[PDB]
């Protein structure tokens, strides 16, 4: 059976740890946002 | 089913193999790389996307990504092509009549697992399926069922605290400090005496001269003092170009990171103080035991002299009564994935899989009531 | 002491004067150019070796060379022509009576920053000497505490984040990409209209029309299909023999470089994006303050459209609340002299000297736990 | 269609033939002349123009002109003559019913291609077109997808790295310096002897001098010091008209302004130079590769013992560890042309042709986005 | 079909490199100039 | 007093950063070799 999807939330960059916009230099982090609010980052594959 | 797989998917490499063997079948690195360059040449195969060894050998031409970064999946559709190599590329095997133990660091995002096992169960229909914690695989590799399991891998240094059978999550630690970050580190320190390594395939050139150089200090300062008679703790390390660089004080200054994590900048303390505050957060009748069996496992603690380093730390934190113990493997590399080799051939863990009809009914979500 | 110097003798332009004025006494090109035809006449007072504007002048029988590279000196013989140069013909004062006050950029290698120290103590005897990052002053210079300084200057691009007068080292991040790879790329894309410069001093002529026509496009696809219709954004320029040549699309390609450095067969991100990799490696606390307070420096920043451009990249990288603000004073490009001026001349800075009793009891590598 | 053509319309040699040919049917300079003098012979067959092989044979009558300088079609009313030639006199054949494939030198002008394809679609009707770089297609003919290829013609020398089908634009260099410059060289310094060559015509006496008699020393001031006891290495050579000239320390004097470009004024650094920095401007790890498949191609290329100074020089220059290998083949003459007779008859090149229906639709400009 | 023409732009002369006037003793290297601006040279076949 | 000298390391040339071979056309990019290892480059002043 099919279930719908598992949506992996936007990362939040905090000053050390989950996550950096950083560390992969060919992903672009670009920014996600709903509501006109910034949710987080996630690494599309461009740069 | 034949048999079961084990897959240790870490944030810097893939091992992957058949549970009951005493070692991966197969190793690579956790690389997805795609051509940065214009290709002019008709034909040649010229494929637009290579995964593991054949992108680490190609990686001139490549630009090199980590779909995993701190143990937790940033690119999915990197993901799914790593598993697929892993899968049809190396295994050679079908993932369809094969159950896949795979395993995950403590404390990531929920959202992490759920993922995991969706592609596991429906874009690889997989009949079973499992995600189990890296450092309680660890403990299984030693043969214990008490003590205290420091790993460390590429993205991931975590502690877990076990006592006979029982784990304690209140006192699992996690740092976001790992191997990745000494790399970037000596990347940095490097410049010091003027190379410039810049770009991904000179990150895994720095990678090599930091696995087969770098080296734990027993003593810092003592070390730097005697580096300062610039002879001696000199290496001569030869670029894949030919030319040859000449690494002194970064040999032991690129693992200091991990016992003062102020040289990255970060607040956290270091990985002695991580375990000795991982073992006061548990009671203190079983106190005793985790410091005689604080057992050291990952890719990161393979530094020379880390386990002398973190007995000397511990011993100076620890009530000096304590017999302090560091149990360090010369297979510690290899540690996580011989432990999910061994769970997975357990005659009393085989209800502990999660079936396909589990999945059916419930859903991703299955992942966070049946494993752990 | 009668006063002090500073000397921002970056990459590509030497910049010097006196502390306490609000602009360098004397610029001049960092070039050094030897004769490359036979001399034939007789007399005439010729010389060996010409420097700065001289050689700027007779560039046509010049072969020039820059000692500095990437702000790294290459040849020390032609920095030491190119320094009294500076002392002794452009300020025409005796450095054994006034303290110097050098520039640098981050990450450089340490020997570079120790034979700094050793020219000016062992061969311009010079009373006492400091060494200063580039970024660090454009901070001063624009009388801020707080904010991140985007310096671009002839050979290297560097990010300093800064929070009320603490540094964040481990945000600092370095590109080895400035207006030396623009006159080069300049160059290479001029030959699609059959334009031929090859030489050192057409390099002069070509970073001259860099520096007269080449800006940069808010939208670099809307201007490229602007630019389709190629009448408008045509410009004229004439070389020094008389002949015009015609240059186009290239105008705005020219300083794309900086923000797709894919252009010149580079993987590093753009400068937007380093900036805004710089603001995200700090503390979280911290960035709304470095996001509103973002300055830029440097010789290649005086593009036309640079700071709405890297106003537009980096609100649509930062979150959407942060008020971006790019701060690009028309000062831009001395800003770093004008902040080393001003921090020569405080009063708590004249106990910060490297004094040549400190020189003769340490020797250079006094330099390192001085300075930065 | 038939079949396709291959024309590798160098500077001074226009090479033709049909694809799948190991080589080139047709082989003519790529000169047009016109009568000089008084015709007074009534009848006799006179004409106002004579091309390639008829223009070399009747040159002492005529003013031999090239349309080509440093690899760009300078009067394209001659170079039609030339292509004109070619089809219907050379190859005898009809140009609408044969794709035919071109060649151009690197960082050529855009216009210099776009007339090409205007040329060959809207004059000769040719169903299909195509533009392919002379090196690139030497890297072919040498049955190779990895090597650095340093082609010398009569009017360029260029270096394109290859690896693995992927080439690198940003590290191609050209240098306007070949078979030309070197034969208005020999013609200077044969002065030296009371050689007085002026004409066309006596410049293609001093290129056949230069074809029959120049030779690449090994060490230049040791065969400067071998001639200057001049007994050996004088060599006569024998004019049309049957006076004999003795060329003697000239000959290796004559390919050394590839290795000195001071010699003809030039500031540029030598063809062992340029390949050097050809490599070095390539990624780290691809470096090894390039050096032991360094390839030479072109006519100018086949001075003797030009590859073994290649070696010498190289090996000097990169690192001590990397095994130099310079590959010359014998017939590296024609190797862009056999390179363009494997490129054009391969089964996957033909879906990469210009189409004459692309042509309709969009015009000259189409050759950008198809070729390169 | 025509497409109207590709206009060669005039040769700029530099020290060395792509153009030179006396390569060529069979083409006069004719000066090319629009308005007041003389954008280069061309070579007419003259002499 | 005089410190008996600051010796400059070698040059090396990665894929972009610090230093390049062919940045200066007026400094010959010698070998630096000592034993039988390349150490780098360095410009000296010759072409
Ligand atoms: N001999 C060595 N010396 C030093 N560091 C090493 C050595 N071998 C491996 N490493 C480091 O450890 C990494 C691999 O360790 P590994 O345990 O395979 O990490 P992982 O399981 O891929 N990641 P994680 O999710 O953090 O466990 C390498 O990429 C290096 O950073
Ligand atoms: N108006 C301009 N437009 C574009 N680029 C310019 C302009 N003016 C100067 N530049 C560039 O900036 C350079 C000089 O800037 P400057 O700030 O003096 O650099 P530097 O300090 O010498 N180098 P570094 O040590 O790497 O910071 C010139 O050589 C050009 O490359
Ligand atoms: N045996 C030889 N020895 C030396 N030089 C030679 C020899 N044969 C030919 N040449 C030179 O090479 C030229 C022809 O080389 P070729 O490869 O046909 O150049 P091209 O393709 O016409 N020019 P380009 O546009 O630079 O590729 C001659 O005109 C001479 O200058
Ligand atoms: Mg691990
Ligand atoms: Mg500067
Ligand atoms: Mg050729």
């Amino acid at each position: 059976k099919k279930w719908p999807e598992v949506k992996i939330p936007a990362r939040i960059i905090t000053t050390s740890g989950n996550a950096s916009v950083d560390g992969n230099p060919g992903y672009r982090p670009t920014r996600v946002d709903s509501n006109g609010e910034t949710m987080g980052y996630e690494m599309r594959d461009r740069v | 089913d034949i048999a079961a797989l084990v897959v240790d998917n870490g944030s810097g490499m893939c091992k992957a193999g058949f549970a009951g063997d005493d070692a991966p079948r197969a190793v690579f690195p956790s690389i997805v790389g795609r051509p940065r360059h214009q290709g002019v040449m008709v034909g040649m195969g010229q494929k637009d996307s290579y995964v593991g060894d054949e992108a680490q050998s190609k990686r001139g031409i490549l630009t090199l990504k980590y779909p995993i970064e701190h143990g937790i999946v940033t690119n999915w559709d990197d993901m799914e092509k790593i598993w697929h190599h892993t899968f049809y590329n190396e295994l050679r095997v079908a993932p369809e009549e094969h159950p896949v133990l795979l395993t995950e660091a403590p404390l990531n995002p929920k959202a992490n697992r759920e993922k995991m096992t969706q592609i596991m169960f429906e874009t690889f229909n997989t009949p079973a399926m499992y995600v189990a914690i890296q450092a309680v695989l660890s403990l299984y590799a030693s043969g214990r069922t008490t003590g205290i399991v420091m790993d460390s891998g590429d993205g991931v240094t975590h502690t877990v605290p076990i006592y006979e059978g029982y784990a304690l999550p209140h006192a699992i630690l996690r740092l976001d400090l790992a191997g990745r970050d000494l790399t970037d580190y000596l990347m940095k320190i490097l410049t010091e005496r003027g190379y410039s390594f810049t770009t991904t395939a000179e990150r895994e050139i720095v990678r090599d001269i930091k696995e087969k150089l770098c080296y734990v200090a027993l003593d810092f300062e003592q070390e730097m003092a005697t580096a300062a008679s610039s002879s001696s703790l000199e290496k001569s390390y030869e670029l894949p170009d030919g030319q040859v660089i000449t690494i002194g004080n970064e040999r032991f200054r690129c693992p200091e990171a991990l016992f003062q994590p102020s040289f990255l900048g970060m607040e956290s303390c270091g990985i002695h103080e991580t375990t000795f505050n991982s073992i006061m957060k548990c009671d203190v009748d079983i106190r005793k035991d985790l410091y005689a069996n604080t057992v050291l496992s990952g890719g990161t603690t393979m530094y020379p002299g880390i386990a002398d380093r973190m007995q000397k730390e511990i011993t100076a934190l620890a009530p000096s009564t304590m017999k302090i113990k560091i149990i360090a493997p010369p297979e510690r590399k290899y540690s996580v994935w011989i432990g999910g080799s061994i769970l997975a051939s357990l005659s009393t863990f085989q209800q502990m899989w999660i079936s396909k009809q589990e999945y059916d009914e419930s859903g991703p979500s299955i992942v966070h009531r049946k494993c752990f």
